[PDB]
């Protein structure tokens, strides 16, 4: 028996592990602690280590030793990195031209750690939480980064991957890789054009991927570093200083203990409000030896963050016009993160887009899922269907010869009865492809109008013939369009009784 | 879903120039996807490997079943693609098998990529895959011998000068492989005894027909539908069924009662 395959997200503030069962569906492998997605944080209370929410714990009582959000370092030198970032965590340092952190063990010694050490010591215990509940020993997985990734940290995570050893069989970008899970589980009835978001604490990602026939494209990705989650938990911690200054008269943004305990108790609310109507907050000795007691509704949350949600929809905005698409034409709002579990930012995705877009989220009666979740198991799904394969027949899968296909720019379809444009093979499609159009009612002598079409901000425009067909006295025809692997455009029109059928080639 | 533009003027010409590849773009994709392993696969793997031969197909009966879809396999004549139009249901089992080896190497699919053959062959392939489980089934064979509408001969025309044991001779056997009842009687001569007659004429009343008709089935159970959808399907599939049994045998009972007057 092969080694078992495992599905890894890695984010900023969270990971999460995917397996295929021999059941052959998707389980999500939890930590010992009891939490599916495992936080990114590390703390050192001397020579132990802690991981996950534990870390995040000390963060407020050891913040130089307790690191964050160390998957935008990696790879780059320390010019290219922002470092106030981690300011509420442990400093980042300049360590071999790439970045480094400072940390504190036992007895007070000063170890110096980097990047490449972080990651390897992180998914140490990423593979020690997959093999004690699968109960065998893990040796290879799917890394899912985020596209803007470049190639130089992907051979970074191979070998930081390989100094512990774990073999990154394949690398898969986060909005294509989550959205294959939800391909599984709900399947499209047609060909659709769909919009992954990944809303994290720290950073923003959208990307539109067209879904033609199983196979999954970049039309544009969007990618913002300042959007976030902080930036939803930032604005409570400037609410909570509102009310505490005037009640108790002091301000708790002048001690950096008493802003990071804000700053943690105002992270969970972020969680707790986005199933309930309100959340709770009891802080003991939150600020000059002053206890805090009050009640947060969702509606007030909601005035507080409407800046902010206001900039979550203006980003689903621009990654639209940067692929030049119009909000009509697309057909779903797909949703990751732990930020959209919140249910304010589903109902502005209705308000801000027509109504034929369906939005994907934890609200949707029809299609949901885990928005922290989908991304992984999306990963274990490409874990399994590469299970089968040695490495050469995958890295000759992997051949920009064979992963590079030729697709069609400009819309191809059918004639409606008042001149409008209705597409049957749309844009953006990669050929081989056939389609079937059951005109079941179509009764009588009928012109089969083949064109291209032209969009424009969203009415169909008829553009340039390809080629017309007739039939005579039917009753009930297909129309099917084929295009081979030489661009060769053969339509066929078949009746769906009589078999009479005419051809058409160009 | 909308309406046609509906004219008159039928004409079958194209008019414009030659499709060229001004409108095809060629950035990649990502490697993601169960049908991504496939399409990729069909240009990386590509794996494909007597008295009874002289009963084949030479040639191809239906030179448009090749450029058929392998989606729409269903409205396909499988034994049009086996190379069995000939005989059709009343093929055995190893000759099946030994008809399926003779199609295998001649539309090899890098036989056919050394012929300089297109792509639009390797759809007709997978036509030729699927048939071979579907015709080495017991049920499922049966199933398609159930629906095999061209093996269906008509019954004479109306109004026309014939020979009553010629032109209805090979009629009823296109209904007798359908008895479930054995032995067959048979229709006889001019020289028959009225007994023969009775004892005919009863078998064809008293007539049991095992078709079905699942594989006219147009909405089948999929595997990702939840509960109350696997069985609404199938409510509608067996009002296709019992109806389609009916009006045949209806259509049988008038095939039993005009030979009664003519």
């Amino acid at each position: 028996m092969s080694s078992p395959v495992i599905g890894i997200t890695f984010g900023n503030t969270s990971s999460s592990i995917a397996y295929i069962n021999p059941k052959n569906d998707v389980d999500v492998i939890a930590n010992p602690d009891g939490e599916r997605a495992i936080p990114s944080a590390l703390s050192y209370v001397g020579e132990d280590e802690y991981h996950g929410g534990q870390a995040l714990q000390q963060l407020i009582r050891n913040p130089k030793n307790t690191i964050i959000n160390f998957r935008d370092f990696i790879g780059l030198p320390f010019d290219k990195c922002d470092v106030s970032k981690c300011a509420n965590g442990a400093p980042a340092v300049e360590v071999d031209g790439k970045v480094g952190f400072v940390i504190s063990r036992g007895e007070g010694k000063e170890e110096k750690l980097t990047v490449d050490e972080v990651v390897s010591r992180h998914l140490n215990r990423l593979k020690l939480a997959a093999e004690d509940y699968i109960g065998s020993a893990v040796k290879e997985a799917v890394l899912t980064v985020p596209t803007n990734f470049s190639e130089e940290q992907k051979t970074a995570l191979k070998a930081s991957a390989a100094k512990i050893g774990l073999q990154i069989v394949q690398f898969i970008n986060e909005p294509s890789a989550a959205l294959l899970a939800h391909a599984e589980q709900f399947p499209f009835e047609k060909d659709v054009n769909v919009v992954v978001a990944d809303f994290g604490g720290i950073r923003s990602d959208a990307a539109v991927i067209a879904v033609r026939n199983g196979i999954f494209t970049i039309l544009a990705t969007a990618h913002d570093l300042s959007l976030g989650g902080d930036n939803l938990d930032t604005e409570l911690v400037e609410y909570f200083a509102s009310e505490f200054q005037k009640k108790y008269q002091a301000n708790p943004r002048k001690n950096a203990r008493s802003l990071a305990k804000l700053k943690a108790n105002s992270s969970i609310t972020k969680k707790t409000l986005s199933n309930a109507t309100s959340a709770t907050i009891s802080i003991d000795s939150l600020a000059d030896g002053f206890d805090y007691h009050a009640s947060i509704n969702r509606m007030r949350y909601e005035l507080v963050a409407n800046k902010v949600f206001a900039q979550f929809s203006s980003f689903v905005d621009s990654v639209i016009a940067k692929a030049e698409l119009d909000p009509l034409d697309i057909d779903a709002v797909l949703l990751t993160g732990g930020v959209s579990f919140t249910p304010k930012l589903t109902t502005n995705l209705e308000y801000t887009l027509p109504e034929s877009v369906e939005i994907l989220g934890p609200q949707n009666k029809n299609a949901s899922n885990n928005p922290n979740e989908l991304a992984a198991s999306g990963a274990a799904l490409q874990a399994r269907l590469i299970s089968d394969y040695d490495a050469d027949e995958l890295a000759e899968a992997l051949q920009p010869v064979i992963v590079n296909t030729p697709h069609l720019k400009k819309p191809i379809g059918l004639i409606g009865a008042k001149g409008e444009f209705h597409p049957v093979l749309l844009a953006e499609t990669s050929f081989p492809v056939q389609k079937k159009l059951t005109l079941k009612q179509a009764k009588g002598d009928f012109l089969i109008g083949v064109y291209e079409g032209d969009h424009h901000i969203k009415l169909y425009t008829l553009g340039t013939k390809l080629m017309e067909l007739g039939i005579k006295n039917a009753n009930g025809v297909e129309i099917i369009f084929n295009i081979n692997k030489d661009g060769a455009l053969r339509v066929t029109a078949r009746d769906l009784k009589t078999g009479n059928a005419v051809k058409g080639e160009l | 879903m909308f309406s046609l533009p509906t004219l008159t003027s039928d004409i079958t010409v194209e008019v414009n120039s030659s499709a060229t590849k001004t409108p095809f773009v060629r950035r990649p994709v990502e490697p993601v996807g169960k049908f991504f392993l496939q399409h990729a696969q069909r240009t990386l793997r590509n794996h494909t490997w007597d008295p009874d031969e002289l009963l084949f197909d030479t040639e191809l009966a239906d030179e448009d079943l090749l450029t058929h879809d392998a989606r729409d396999w269903k409205t396909a004549d499988l034994y049009a693609a086996m190379g069995l139009s000939k005989l059709r249901f009343r093929a055995t089992e190893s000759q099946i098998i030994k008809a399926h080896r003779k199609q295998v190497v001649k539309y090899h699919p890098d036989k056919q990529s050394a012929a300089g053959g297109s792509l639009d062959q390797d759809g007709f392939f997978k036509i030729i895959q699927k048939a071979f489980e579907t015709l080495t089934d017991s049920n499922k064979r049966a199933q398609y011998d159930s629906c095999d509408f061209v093996a269906d001969v008509p019954p004479p025309k109306k109004g026309t000068d014939y020979d009553f044991y010629e032109a209805w001779g090979p009629v009823f056997e296109a209904e007798a492989r359908f008895s479930k009842k054995t032995p067959i009687p048979s229709l006889g001569n001019k020289d028959s005894s009225k007994k023969e007659v009775e004892q005919f004429y009863a078998f064809w009343h008293r007539f049991d027909s095992w078709r079905t008709f699942e594989f006219l089935d147009e909405d089948v159970p999929d595997d990702s539908s939840n509960r109350d959808h696997k069985r609404y399907i199938e409510r509608k599939n067996k009002a296709a069924r019992d109806k389609k049994k009916t009006a045949d045998n209806a259509r049988l009972v008038k095939l039993v009662e005009r030979a009664v007057s003519e």
